[PDB]
């Protein structure tokens, strides 16, 4: 039995949250220790918590952990921009009593910096030098969108495209925002035989369409 | 201080089958609960130490689990000789405090009592006082009704029962109820009788006797 | 230079009860108004003296005795007190002099699986005189016949090992003890 | 041989003393952990006091103050001192070797301890002949007006044992208990074989032996 | 300083062997037990195996149990993970991380955490071998500010670099990280935004370069007609 975290939490800056573990009969129910972990996009792990609800020398007292039956939660009081990363809650697993360790889901902490961005939008059809090479790929490119959570889907005359994509995960950039990009592999006997092919990219509530011509 | 609760009070099951009890603490008392089987009459004698070690000797079908506050005593394939009551006590901390206790009886099958009736001894009948004595031996369930008569009058008030434990070998009762009567009061009636009424019998048996006779 | 009291109460690992370690204190200062203040401490009870009063006492020599023991047997380290561990372990006298601390540490001598490496000794024939540390390892004859180092019937181990596990109640959680004796004088505050 | 063999119970009057010992074969007393549990009749076990190896006592909430537990090393005896006695100290008293390790945890069979006003009286014995269904035959004991509990009844000295039933005694009206323990013999053994029935009385120091026989004019 | 330095780190086919080592500085290395965790990219931690501080006994997750092999050598103050038939769901990032005291530590050695983390070797495993990417040009449209780019399609291993113009063009530059297809290679776009009317009066040269397979290609982008 594993750790359920949720996937993630968000808060403005200068606000508490807290994040959930929830463990079996096996980990946090029998009574073993819960440890919290903070990932930095690009970079290893550093230990917030230890021993439920201990900070190690260094880390700033504006985090707290608790523990209580079959749970724990990270508490992160007044949120700062630098506080945007992964958390992990770890434990140990007694199945069988050995020494196995339990790592949780992982929570996305976002706090909320800017406004909402609408995504620009830039649809390619494909190249005539790609259709050369018996192939065709739809190029959708997506920038300016925050936060960095928006659903990509493909289109023929209308009727939904349930194949051939492929879509990168958001990445920020220098201002930033999110970009990401999504790509439709195709045939050139199906490209030429529809009439138009789009992109949906839903952000928040809300989605923009760019649609293509074979001409 | 601690305060075991025992369930349940009284318990009655057939021979083979799973007999469980419960023994839950008022405080943690970590794993430090004995149990004890007290055959009638005897002493107490140790059966399960630590909540779930088999003392030497203790056959393969008593079992023990749980820690903290709640614990089970288990029987496997209930036994005839298994009938005793049970108890529970925890011993780390002071004072010592046992469990109310469980008492276990055999669901064997219907066995109608053998009837007699013995009146009183010439020798007491000197000493001013008569007693007739009733006796239902070997029979099953317990509940038995046992109505005294005198010349057919219902005699009620001048009688006391007593029941034996369940036989260790045939899970069988037996009772004896006995009227106590002055020798006066005796010597008024001619004719005695217990009648007994029972699950075993398809209609009330009746032993009896005529004074002098 | 300062009295080195850090040693004692923060040591990573502490002793048995049987066999309490022991710390002598001298030639330097201390003020134990630090130690008062701090709230972490479940028991801090003093024995003919005044806690805040002793940053202006000067002693001879501060012993510092350390252990490990139930929540339960706390009650017995403390002057005119009975039970295995009073008794058979760690005994105070009757005119003590002293303060006796205490704080749950179940986070920390306290495995999953069970810590019996904390032991108390469970059998002895008579009592422990005040501040005497038996740490033998004979067999306990209960019996007529002699044991001859042969553990068996009527021929037991005289330790015992605590069950400290994480689940268990608080009179059943580790408890570190740290028990002041106040004895030229050296310690002052 | 290890085993607690325990005396010294009996009829005493409210606010009386009485001690009783409980001598010890198979282990050291002054070396184990010792304990007095006493049972009501016809209620639970209930935890007296305790002697520690090292002498250590521990006494119940009940009996703090009144009762008091010793030992014996000569001798090997645990002893428990009783005062100010009350009718509520009336049960069977235990003595134990205190469970601690494996195997030994040692009960005693404990004595009766009846804590009364009332007078000491040795039972009447009157025999329960036989009647006359052909196969199988009944015949027992009246054990009838005694004081205080308890009394002991076997059948042949001891020459019997199958098909008997002592039945628990009932306390009467008057305040004496009356007893009855019978056994079922086969109708042909009457008229060959002799039946009596041996009740012992301790604490009116009684002991009878009845002869059971048919009736006949 | 407390140090965790791992190595050993690279591509794989499936089925082979690889061998990670751990060096280790600012701490008595004999007394504290050592871990192996992976992690997958955008997923997260998994932990792999721990060892004691002599070695006597060992723990490994079902994923590599019977193909993982963790040993130490406390004079070198090296921690080693044998990984052997190795397979696709094995590429992540391993670190190795302190454990507890188990010599002079607490009783508890539970209450411990990963305190000291390494920096992370990468691992990858495919049977696809080194393949230098297909430059399609993104052609600019013609209607009614405009953006070109190039379709870096069909590549292995990671990465490309991506300039355009020789580098002389930096402004609206936008390369996007690639993705992983299917097919076990990789596609990247990358675009640039330029003014409506120099696109008849300027070239833009897209330079792809892919140093495993020795490849630099310079594609012409140019509005269609
Ligand atoms: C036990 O050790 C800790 C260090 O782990 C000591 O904590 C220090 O406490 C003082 C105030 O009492 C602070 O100013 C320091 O910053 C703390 N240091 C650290 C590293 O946290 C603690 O004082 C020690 N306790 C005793 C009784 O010696």
């Amino acid at each position: 039995s594993v750790l359920t975290q949720p996937p993630s939490v968000s808060g403005a800056p200068g606000q508490r949250v807290t994040i959930s573990c929830t463990g079996s009969s096996s980990n946090i129910g029998a009574g073993y220790d819960v440890h919290w972990y903070q990932q930095l996009p690009g970079t290893a792990p550093k230990l917030l918590i230890y021993g439920n609800s201990n900070r190690p020398s260094g880390v700033p007292d504006r985090f707290s952990g608790s523990k209580s039956g079959t749970s724990a939660s990270l508490a992160i009081t007044g949120l700062q921009a630098e506080d945007e990363a992964d958390y992990y809650c770890q434990s140990y697993d007694s199945s069988l009593s050995g020494f196995y360790v339990v790592f949780g889901g992982g929570t996305k902490l976002t706090v909320l910096g800017q406004p909402k961005a609408a995504p620009s939008v830039t649809l390619f059809p494909p190249s005539s030098e790609e259709l050369q090479a018996n192939k065709a790929t739809l190029v959708c490119l997506i920038s300016d969108f925050y936060p960095g959570a928006v659903t990509v889907a493909w289109k023929a005359d209308s009727s939904p495209v349930k194949a051939g994509v492929e879509t990168t995960t958001p990445s920020k950039q220098s201002n930033n925002k999110y970009a990401a990009s999504s790509y439709l592999s195709l045939t050139p006997e199906q490209w030429k035989s529809h009439r138009s092919y789009s992109c949906q990219v839903t952000h928040e509530g809300s989605t923009v369409e760019k649609t293509v011509a074979p001409t | 201080a601690i305060r075991m609760t025992q369930s349940p009070s009284s318990l009655s099951a057939s021979v083979g089958d799973r007999v469980t009890i419960t023994c839950q603490a008022s405080q943690d008392i970590s794993n430090y609960l004995n149990w004890y089987q007290q055959k009638p009459g005897k002493a107490p004698k140790l059966l399960i130490y630590d909540a779930s070690n088999l003392e030497t000797g203790v056959p393969s079908r008593f079992s023990g689990s749980g820690s903290g506050t709640d614990f089970t005593f288990t029987i496997s394939s209930l036994q005839p000789e298994d009938i005793a009551t049970y108890y529970c006590q925890q011993y780390d901390n002071l004072p010592v405090t046992f469990g109310g206790g469980t008492k276990v009886d055999i669901k064997r099958t219907v066995a109608a009592p053998s009837v007699f009736i013995f009146p009183p001894s010439d020798e007491q009948l000197k000493s001013g006082t008569a007693s007739v004595v009733c006796l239902l031996n070997n029979f099953y369930p317990r509940e038995a009704k046992v109505q005294w008569k005198v010349d057919n009058a219902l005699q009620s008030g001048n009688s006391q029962e007593s029941v034996t434990e369940q036989d260790s070998k045939d899970s069988t009762y037996s009772l004896s109820s006995t009227l106590t009567l002055s020798k006066a009061d005796y010597e008024k009636h001619k004719v005695y009788a217990c009648e007994v009424t029972h699950q075993g019998l398809s209609s009330p048996v009746t032993k009896s006797f005529n004074r002098g006779e | 230079n300062l009295c080195p009291f850090g040693e004692v109460f923060n040591a990573t690992r502490f002793a048995s009860v049987y066999a309490w370690n022991r710390k002598r204190i001298s030639n330097c200062v201390a003020d134990y108004s630090v130690l008062y203040n701090s709230a972490s401490f479940s028991t801090f009870k003093c024995y003919g003296v005044s806690p805040t009063k002793l940053n202006d006492l000067c002693f001879t020599n501060v012993y510092a005795d350390s252990f490990v023991i139930r929540g339960d047997e706390v009650r017995q380290i403390a002057p005119g007190q009975t039970g295995k561990i009073a008794d058979y372990n760690y005994k105070l006298p009757d005119d003590f002099t002293g303060c006796v601390i205490a704080w749950n540490s179940n986070n920390l001598d306290s495995k999953v699986g069970g810590n019996y490496n904390y032991l108390y000794r469970l059998f002895r024939k008579s009592n422990l005189k005040p501040f005497e540390r038996d740490i033998s390892t004979e067999i306990y004859q209960a019996g007529s016949t002699p044991c001859n180092g042969v553990e068996g019937f009527n021929c037991y181990f005289p330790l015992q090992s605590y069950g400290f596990q994480p689940t268990n109640g608080v009179g059943y959680q580790p408890y570190r003890v740290v028990v002041l004796s106040f004895e030229p004088a050296t310690v002052c505050g | 041989e290890v085993q607690l063999l325990e005396s010294g119970g009996g009829l005493i009057q409210p606010g009386g003393s009485l001690r009783l010992s409980c001598a010890a074969s198979g282990f050291t007393v002054s070396s184990n952990y010792m304990s007095w549990v006493r049972q009501a009749p016809g209620k639970g076990l209930e935890w007296v006091s305790v002697i520690y190896s090292g002498g250590s006592t521990y006494y119940a909430d009940s009996v703090k103050g009144r009762f008091t537990i010793s030992r014996d090393n000569s001798k090997n005896t645990l002893y428990l001192q009783m005062n100010s006695l009350r009718a509520e100290d009336t049960a069977v008293y235990y003595c134990a070797r205190d469970h601690v390790r494996p195997g030994m945890n040692i009960w005693g069979q404990g004595t009766m301890v009846t804590v009364s006003s009332a007078s000491t009286k040795g039972p009447s014995v009157f025999p329960l002949a036989p009647s006359t269904s052909g196969g199988t035959a009944a015949l027992g004991c009246l054990v009838k007006d005694y004081f205080p509990e308890p009394v002991t009844v076997s059948w042949n000295s001891g020459a019997l044992t199958s098909g008997v039933h002592t039945f628990p005694a009932v306390l009467q009206s008057s305040g004496l208990y009356s007893l009855s323990s019978v056994v079922t013999v086969p109708s042909s053994s009457l008229g060959t074989q002799t039946y009596i029935c041996n009740v012992n009385h301790k604490p009116s120091n009684t002991k009878v032996d009845k002869k059971v026989e048919p009736k006949s004019c």
